[PDB]
């Protein structure tokens, strides 16, 4: 048998005279855990084995699932039944039902950091010899690549390759002037009407903008070059 | 028994 | 899921099972009220805005009976719209056609929905009446008892709007007691109080009622336009009388009157008769006013879609046309414009104000006496109605009317989409200038002139038999480089030999861009070389729209289906398949991901309700698929045609997939329609709905199958009428063997022309089958030519279709006068400057239109390869050329000779004043 | 809930603003720097009205910039778990009701809504009526609620509500 | 851990003073009157919201409902939620705010509720 009680999670007592008491995990071990749960407003530590503990979480906090259909995804729990713990994914406002024992509690935001170092946040790629795109969100099996047309397509991890930056390229804007890459501009006209950002990559008719305040599309957006003004 | 008439021209 | 199994087992059309509100049988009383109610709302009530008659296929009161019959078939017999439209047309034509039947079907949902809410809302009223009866039988001026008229108002409701009025009314007078009633019945109280509850807590009921007319009495004076009910006149001044109601909430008589007037103003504004009478008056008189925001004055230029209406003054809503109101709401959400709907004419003129609606209705509540006693009350009365109209009714009526005008514009866009899809699906298989189908060579290419042209040969059955790559077919024969000509000669010879080896009947070329014209001229010349040499008969060379082919090439299906073929060559096959049968091809891009929405039906199709548009588009598939009929053996033999089974009447995607699955398990062809009952165990209701639409090609069968083959399966004759079809065939021969008799007639169909069907219809009616004139005429016509394809015969695209297809422009996007950006290609000898647009049109600027001043040498102002702003003056659709000007006087259009026509109600004074 | 605290912040100033009216110029750049921003500690801050005092400025060695720690007067909005507040309903869906508490948008799943409330996805106005069609909760309605959880997304809070607790409903 | 049920807030925010919907309505309206760089859309979405929920709009009615409640033994958390919610019965106030359970009697608490409902414009 195996047990998955990671540091920083919350467990309750399922049987005994001290039943229904939710505390934070400090000490982690295997079978003979003899855990030290930190309840609210209580400096003292109780003692419980793994056969007398249950992975429970109170309604309204962030949860990270390890194993399941939607494994590796974060969100907010709204109802916790005996086995179906429904939550709202932070990516889309849609249902997500998974198992509570394979779950964990972390109040940090789902960053989605790069592994190995073959790609990074806001990096130009080459899907087809006729189209170009940038990576905006690293998933578990797939990648959310944003093409030059302005839409995000779902590709596998090995289906896309790293494209070298065209740092010596120029284009035209709304005032019909020579605009290059790595410049802070404003997108007043176009699909992203009233937006602020920095250009990272350019193409025949499109610009790859990057921001930090925006949450949609991983904080990156693409518009035509003639829809930009110098900021 | 019944029969349809071919009276149509 | 379990629902998919339940849908498979249940003997009802899948679309009946997938309907939001389950279809329930109806008593004749409900069907009669529903038939009249649907007729009033869907066919008799004209649109508020000017809407084009979209019946591309005002209906009289006789339609009410036809709707009652149609609802009878759908709700009691569970027949879908196509079955009714094709096999029960004697009972619904000529008033209802297939599109009208879908309209009735969609309104049946709304009737059932209205009745469901109206019934439960009645249950609430019964509970409320019982609770008040208990409180009274176990009285303050503020206790209004729910009576029999209060119930009758609800029962007489004819629309969701009138229903909502009665609900808002109920909440105003009884909403405060709802939680008390429910707890007494045995739940915790919704708690917030509008200012009306404060006025009630202060006991102002005794004062509000003394203004004179009750809310209901005022409602009738409004409806009838005269003081039908005389205003009871209190003998005291209102400001003195207010002293009796002074309390902690209203410490002064002046404050008491504002509080009491607010209570009266809300009673008037929420009384159902007042709302109903005003709404009717509001829809008739309402004027729309539009002014641009700080943003709109800068962004809404001559090219912006909002240009024709950014400034509107006093425009009657009755004069908005088609989708124009949707464009207004979009421009408003973009923060460009501000819209205002008022029943009054806006202006600063004295007569303008004197003529306003408020000045008219205040007279229905004023008492015509000159005593100071009455005058000061009239002043209070003026402010009581004014607050009701300005703060509650005009805002709410403007919002309700805004939603209806917007709904009509959204419905127009949906109808415009379906009307475009209909025009695409109605095209029949190409027939050479036939029984083994047509071998088609589709040719697709990318817009880049360096990419190879790809050809795909599809046999008449829809199987891809071969493919070809041409690296130089895009080159031009008059190239300055000899090397291009020499290399292209090998590809020309390759295509000539490919045609010689495969002998296709028609070659389709992708409508990608203007180079498609060169490809067609070259292909026609190659074919012409075969013709002059008499080596092969003339091969058709057709330009085929590639929009559908692009969606195919980008679909997950087109890669999975042909994993080894490149994506450009994948658009070559869809172009070959599209000319063989457009309906089967369009069904390929109708995936579970709803890929259909990627087709550009209308410029605003993305701003309408997605679910309503999808239903309106699937109706076009269902209409044409059932008219054409679906061959089940073709579907099993060729996976390509399996997409149509889901649109067969009665089947749908779940039962459609299941039908193919059982025949796949048995590994047997569908030999006769009876096998749907004996092998797929298909129930009578689903069989009834689909049996007439499923084709079985009796010519493809043979050997042991000969033991049982009903020849009528090869026609649209419905199995319920096979007994009549056999009798009708036997009598045309005057035989004193049903199969032998029928075979002689099917081979010699002219003998049926002498058979008098009107005499036979009388016998079926006498036997109790009812009127059968149209059913017999269908059977006779069907036996005269089994499965005659009712689709419009294929025709090559005309000059207007070709221009739109290759430039991807429409008359609305590329019009005379429009401003554009173009690249200079050369100078004509100087007669003018040659240019090229992004959309590929080759523009020409006469020397006289190059500048305001006379320029003798164009080289002094423009250079080859240079981008220059120009204004279209004349469009030549045939030559793909436009006469452009670039004179500053024309570019800025100082005389307003080119600018798009402004609306008739455009506010030229506001436009000049804002500057 | 809306709260009242006077916070402090540090902003940088370029040499074009030096000279005698320096301290006067430092005030202006803060007015569009600490307005409408958010943190997981102080919450969503609405805006700054006036500036109390300017601390001592450290000139960055090598370049011309100088930073100035400024104390200002602003009113802040932080919703907390367990609070019961009012909101306006923006969208009703089969997964739940989505509402808006002033500068912040929220969501309440159908799971957190009482069992009496059934859906109305079919009618033109999306609502959740009851078995009695009595208390109808649709779009554009002043609905109270209970915050059960908060979340910060790049300087923007997105809390989560509930509606099973009593006296929480129709206006 | 930050839970309003037991009235626990961050140490730098615990010392804060709560505000009424009508009070911030006056402060926000005054800032709009002074500044209309112009005001942000984030500010406007606080204006329409606290407007719809500003139960009384005169300034003296703002300072009075605050001064009359702080005279009791309720916390400054209750000083704003009981001026924003405007509950009808004391049982409702105790249901909305859990800190009121057992702290005061129903009829005295009802008096505080009536003092707030009477000022509404």
């Amino acid at each position: 048998r195996e047990h998955n009680f990671q540091p920083g999670d919350n467990v309750e007592v399922c049987e005994g005279e001290l039943i229904n008491l939710q505390g934070k995990i400090l000490s982690v071990d295997g079978n003979k855990i003899t855990i030290m749960p930190k309840h609210e407003d209580l400096k003292d530590m109780l003692e419980f084995p793994a056969q007398e503990l249950r992975k429970y979480f109170k309604m309204g906090d962030h949860v990270k699932v390890i194993a399941g259909r939607f494994e590796g995804d974060t969100g907010l729990i709204v109802r916790v039944e005996e086995n179906f713990v429904i939550l709202f994914s932070d990516l889309t406002m849609h249902e997500l039902k998974v198992l509570p024992r394979d779950l964990q509690l972390c109040s940090e935001t789902a960053s989605g950091v790069d592994v190995g170092g073959q790609h990074e946040w806001g990096e130009l790629v080459q899907l087809d010899p006729q189209t170009v795109g940038v990576i905006v969100r690293l998933e578990r099996e797939t990648f959310q690549v944003l093409n030059m047309y302005g839409k995000v397509v779902t590709v596998r991890h090995q289906a896309v390759t790293r494209k070298k930056d065209n740092r010596f390229a120029v284009a035209l804007d709304s005032e019909q002037n020579n605009i290059h890459v790595k410049d802070i501009v404003k997108v007043i006209d176009g699909p992203h009407s009233g937006r602020e950002g920095e250009i990272r990559h350019l193409f025949r008719s499109f610009a790859f903008l990057h921001c930090k305040k925006l949450v949609e599309n991983g904080g990156m957006f693409v518009c035509k070059t003639r829809h930009l003004v110098l900021a | 028994v019944y029969r349809i008439p071919k009276k149509s021209q | 899921t379990d629902q998919d199994n339940e849908i498979r087992a249940t003997d009802l059309p899948e679309r009946f099972q997938l309907r939001s509100i389950p279809v329930k049988g109806a008593e004749d009383d409900e069907l009669e009220e529903e038939a009249d109610w649907i007729y009033r709302n869907a066919f008799a009530t004209p649109t508020i805005s000017l809407q084009e008659s979209c019946d591309y296929l005002r209906k009289g009161p006789s339609t009410i009976q036809k709707i009652k019959e149609a609802l009878g078939f759908m709700r009691n017999q569970h027949f879908e719209v196509p079955f009714i439209a094709f096999y029960r047309k004697e009972y619904v034509e000529p008033e209802l056609h297939i599109n009208d039947l879908w309209r009735v079907w969609q309104w049946d949902e709304k009737w059932t929905q209205l009745r469901i809410r109206k019934e439960n809302l009645t249950r609430l009223f019964e509970k409320m009446q019982a609770y008040q009866y208990e409180q009274i039988s176990a009285l303050a001026d503020g206790i209004r008892a729910l009576d029999t008229t209060d119930m009758e108002r609800l029962k007489d409701v004819q629309s969701m709007d009138e229903l909502k009025d009665v609900y808002n009314h109920f909440l105003l007078y009884y909403g405060r007691d709802i939680p008390k009633m429910q707890n007494a019945a045995k739940l915790k109280q919704a708690s917030r109080r509008d200012m009306y509850t404060i006025c009630q807590s202060a006991g102002l009921d005794g004062l509000a009622k003394k203004f004179g007319l009750t809310p209901e009495q005022f409602g009738e004076n409004l409806r009838d336009s005269y003081q039908r009910h005389e205003t009871e006149q209190f003998p005291a001044e209102p400001l003195e009388l207010a002293k009796d109601y002074v309390c902690s909430q209203f410490p002064t008589p002046e404050a008491v009157l504002e509080g009491a007037r607010y209570m009266v103003a809300l009673q008037i504004a929420r009384e159902p008769l007042v709302r109903q009478v005003l709404r009717q008056t509001f829809q008739e008189r309402a004027k729309l006013n539009i002014t641009p925001t700080k943003k709109g004055r800068k962004d809404v230029d001559e090219a912006h879609y909002a240009y024709s209406f950014k400034y509107l003054k006093n425009k009657p809503v009755k004069e908005l046309r088609d989708d124009q109101f949707l464009k207004i709401c979009l421009a408003e959400d973009e923060g460009l414009l501000t819209t205002d709907i008022s029943i009054d004419l806006k202006g600063v003129e004295g007569y303008g104000n004197d003529q306003t609606y408020f000045e008219e209705i205040k007279q229905f509540y004023y008492r015509d006496e000159f005593s100071h006693q009455v005058q000061e009350w009239n002043r209070q009365r003026t402010m009581a109605i004014e607050r009701a109209l300005q703060q509650f009714l005009y805002v709410q009526m403007a919002k309700e009317l805004k939603n209806k005008l917007l709904a009509e514009a959204k419905e127009y866009v949906i109808k415009a989409c379906s009307r475009k899809l209909y025009n695409w699906l109605r095209v029949a298989p190409y027939r050479p200038d036939q029984g083994k189908g047509i071998r088609v060579l589709g040719i697709a290419f990318s817009s880049a002139r360096d990419h190879p042209v790809f050809c795909a040969l599809v046999n008449g059955e829809g199987e891809v038999t071969d493919f070809l790559r041409l690296p130089h077919f895009t080159k031009r024969r008059t190239a300055w480089r000899e090397e291009e000509r020499e290399k292209k000669a090998q590809d020309i010879e390759t295509l000539k030999k490919f045609l010689l080896n495969k002998k296709p009947h028609v070659v389709t070329v992708a409508g990608e861009n203007r180079d498609a014209q060169m490809l067609i001229e070259d292909v026609k010349r190659i074919v012409h070389e075969l013709d002059q040499g008499q080596q092969l008969s003339s091969i058709g060379v057709e330009l085929v729209d590639n929009e559908l082919a692009i969606l195919y090439m980008n679909s997950k299906k087109s890669e999975a289906e042909f994993r080894d073929y490149p994506p450009v060559l994948r658009q070559a096959v869809s172009l070959a398949r599209r000319i063989q049968d457009p309906l089967i091809e369009f069904a390929q891009v109708c995936s579970s991901d709803e890929d259909i929405l990627c087709l550009k039906f209308h410029p605003l199709q993305e701003h309408v309700v997605k679910e309503e548009l999808l239903n309106a588009l699937y109706c076009e598939f269902i209409n044409r698929v059932n008219e054409v009929g679906v061959d089940v053996n073709r579907a099993i033999a060729h996976p390509y045609s399996q997409a149509l089974i889901q649109y067969v009447c009665g089947l749908g995607p779940r039962k459609g997939t299941h039908l193919l699955k059982i025949l796949k398990q048995n590994n047997t062809r569908l030999e006769s329609r009876t096998q749907l009952v004996t092998m797929c165990h298909m129930g009578p209701k689903v069989f009834m709905n689909c049996a007439g639409f499923l084709k079985i090609d009796t010519a493809s069968l043979g050997d042991s199958t000969d033991s049982y083959i009903e020849v009528l399966d090869g026609s649209r004759v419905h199995p319920e009428t096979y007994e009549w079809a056999r009798k009708m065939a036997v009598d045309a021969l005057e035989y004193d063997n049903p199969a032998g008799a029928l075979e002689e007639i099917l081979e010699n169909p002219e003998r049926l022309k002498d058979l008098d069907l009107d005499a036979f219809a009388e016998e079926l009616e006498r036997q109790g089958y009812g009127d059968k004139h149209i059913t017999l005429y269908d059977i006779r016509a069907e036996l005269s030519c089994r499965y005659k394809d009712l689709r419009t015969a294929y025709r090559s695209p005309n000059t207007e279709e070709i221009f739109n297809m290759l430039t991807k422009e429409t008359p609305e996007t590329f019009y005379i006068g429009k401003l554009i950006i173009c690249n200079v290609t050369g100078i004509a000898h100087a007669i003018g400057v040659k240019t090229r647009l992004d959309n590929g049109v080759t523009g020409f600027i006469p020397t006289k239109f190059l500048s305001d001043k006379v320029v003798k040498r164009p080289e002094e102002r423009v250079k080859v390869g240079m981008t220059v702003h120009c204004r279209i003056m004349k469009i030549d659709i045939e030559k793909f050329s436009a006469d452009l000007t670039c004179r500053t006087s024309d570019l800025m259009d100082r005389n307003n000779e080119w600018k798009l026509p402004k609306d008739t109600y455009y506010d030229f004074d506001a436009e000049a004043a804002d500057h | 809930m809306f709260y009242h605290i006077s916070l402090e912040h540090e902003i940088l100033l370029h040499p074009r603003y030096f000279g005698p009216n320096l301290l006067n110029t430092v005030k202006q750049k803060l007015f569009t720097e600490v307005e409408g921003t958010c943190t997981g500690k102080y919450g969503f801050v609405i805006a700054v009205t006036t500036i109390d005092n300017i601390g001592a400025g450290v000139i960055q060695p090598g370049r011309g910039f100088v930073l100035y720690p400024v104390k200002y007067k602003a009113i802040v909005f932080r919703p907390f778990k367990g609070e019961v507040v009012d909101a306006v309903v923006t969208q009703v869906n089969k997964v739940g009701l989505f509402t808006e508490i002033g500068p912040m948008s929220c969501f309440i799943s159908r799971h957190s809504i009482p069992s009496e409330m059934e859906f109305d996805p079919n009618s033109n106005p999306p609502c959740y009526k009851t078995m009695d069609e009595d208390i109808v909760i649709q779009q554009d309605d002043e609905i109270r609620l209970k915050i059960v959880g908060t979340r910060v997304d790049k300087n923007d809070i997105f809390a989560i509500g509930s509606l099973m607790d009593d006296y929480l409903g129709l206006v | 851990e930050e839970d309003a049920s037991q009235l626990i807030f961050p140490k730098e925010f615990e010392t804060a003073e709560t505000l009424l919907n009508s009070e911030v309505h006056m402060l926000l309206e005054h800032r709009k009157q002074q500044n209309e760089q112009e005001l942000s859309e984030v500010f406007m979405k606080t204006l329409n919201y606290t407007a719809r929920f500003s139960r009384f709009k005169n300034r003296e009615t703002i300072a009075s409902v605050r001064s009359l409640l702080l005279q009791k033994k309720l916390h400054k958390f209750e000083l704003a939620c009981l001026a924003n919610l405007c509950p009808e019965t004391a049982e409702e106030s105790k249901a909305l705010i859990p800190s009121l359970e057992g702290r005061f009697e129903d009829e005295e608490l009802q008096q505080i509720l009536d003092d707030i409902q009477t000022k509404r414009s």
